[PDB]
């Protein structure tokens, strides 16, 4: 027989029947035939178990993942792997799309951080691209009024009501006077992608000496930050200076090229989260590695 | 880096109306 799918991308929605004995494969050539994707490889199909996300591996049935099995068994299509320079490597127009969608969002939702200038500034593109050009005798007073446009941090650190930022918003939409959509979202991206937290994958670990740590995988490397400040890394580790990383019961070890360098030592409790970190590191070396080639 | 100039006029304008 065949199960019912759900697959969520940031857009949109879509269903699938699915043979009993599907692999991830199959689902994610799929869902990715119907966007018309060929850039698959920033992308995965995600669900959440207990508090942390799994990836869907390709090998594997779907159903020999512990997802909940209450149909329809949903997924997230969101991408996996951020570019290191979007204008040059999103080729695709769905693709810029996709990571425009997931981008914004996590701008609104705060898991990146964007200073308040930034957050207008980008707000103004996303305008932009939502509604085309600014026609002052059609977008009139308010027309923005119920607009998620700026994350909640920066609204409450202002002497603002609400119709002035849109005010402000509106005053650079102006400026973004005959771009086109897909200019807008890429001048959105353009932007974001030099947000110090964009595109870092954060973990609770600890060090050899147990004081509590925070480790960053992304596009450049692994980084090892003060659980206060998400902003700068206390130590960086590029991609091209680490031999390997070896994980062993907890313990990761981070094997630098230069046998000059000391190893770097850590530690992280739960197991879901170590298959997890061990899958980015991977593919985030990859991709590093194929760039410079 | 293009957008330097926007970003500070940006944040230049909102210092009036900060928090205290």
């Amino acid at each position: 027989k065949t199960f019912t799918v759900r697959i969520v991308t940031m857009d949109a929605e879509m269903e699938f029947n699915c043979e009993m004995k599907w692999k991830g494969k199959d689902l994610f050539d799929l869902v990715c035939r119907t966007l018309g994707l060929r850039e698959t490889w920033f992308f995965g199909l995600q669900y959440t178990i207990k508090d942390t996300v799994a990836w869907l591996k390709m090998d594997k049935k779907v159903l020999d993942h512990d997802v909940s099995k209450e149909e329809p068994v949903t997924f997230h299509f969101l991408a996996k792997f951020y570019p290191e320079n979007a204008e040059e490597e999103l080729v695709q127009e769905i693709t810029q799309h996709l990571f425009f969608l997931q981008v914004k969002k996590q701008i609104l939702d705060e898991k990146i951080y964007c200073p308040p200038e930034a957050s207008v500034l980008l707000a103004s593109y996303a305008v932009q691209a939502k509604y085309g050009d600014y026609d002052p005798s059609v977008h009139k007073r308010g027309f923005l009024a119920q607009e998620e446009l700026l994350p909640k941090r920066v609204i409450n650190l202002y002497q603002m009501t609400p119709e002035m930022w849109e005010e402000r918003i509106t005053a650079w939409y102006a400026e973004h006077r005959g771009r086109a959509r897909d200019e807008a979202e890429m001048e959105y991206l353009k932007i974001a992608q030099d947000l110090e937290m964009y595109g870092v994958n954060y973990f609770a670990i600890r060090n050899k000496k147990g004081t509590e740590l925070l480790l960053g995988v992304d596009a450049l490397g692994l980084h090892i930050y003060d659980p206060e400040n998400r902003l700068t890394p206390k130590i960086s580790f590029p991609w091209n200076e680490i031999r390997n990383i070896s994980y062993s019961d907890k313990e990761f070890t981070i094997k630098p090229l230069d046998k000059k360098i000391d190893v770097f030592k850590f530690n992280s409790s739960k197991l879901r989260v170590n298959k997890l970190i061990l899958q980015l590191c991977i593919g985030n070396h990859d991709l590093f590695m194929r760039r410079r080639k | 880096g293009p957008y330097q100039k926007a970003l500070r006029e940006i944040r230049y304008s909102l210092l009036p109306f900060a928090n205290e």
